[PDB]
């Protein structure tokens, strides 16, 4: 259905008449690549302390 | 042992569609196991089916991989 169907989902098609077959498992979030590609370690209190 | 025929006749079909001519792609990553994403040489994605009864062991990690034609 197109409840289901979310923005930004990757989804499967058949290239014969583009017809929406599945959703596809995969999808990664934007932002989840923009904060790895920076990279940047978090830490705790105790490392950071003195 | 009639059927051992026709194992025999169905393992050859197989190995035929396995050689020569093929395209080189490469592997992405999988959905499932038996099927996965792979961008051929063409810069396109497509989805493809996994021919079963072969070893993930250094596929599952992007690596080069054959692709048959026309299939």
């Amino acid at each position: 259905n197109v409840k289901d169907l979310k923005a930004s989902q990757r989804v499967c098609l058949r290239s014969d008449s583009y017809m929406l077959h599945k959703v596809l498992e995969n999808k990664a979030d934007p932002l989840v690549s923009l904060m790895m590609v920076e990279k940047v370690p978090d830490s705790t209190y105790d490392m950071v302390g003195g | 042992r009639h059927l051992k025929r026709e194992l025999k006749r169905a393992q050859e079909e197989v190995k035929r569609i396995q050689s020569v001519p093929l395209v080189i792609g490469q592997f992405l990553e999988p959905i499932d196991q038996n099927t996965g994403i792979v961008s051929s040489t063409t810069g396109m994605s497509y989805v493809v089916r996994i021919l079963s009864t072969l070893d993930r062991e250094l596929l599952k990690p992007s690596m080069s991989v054959a692709l048959h034609r026309h299939s």
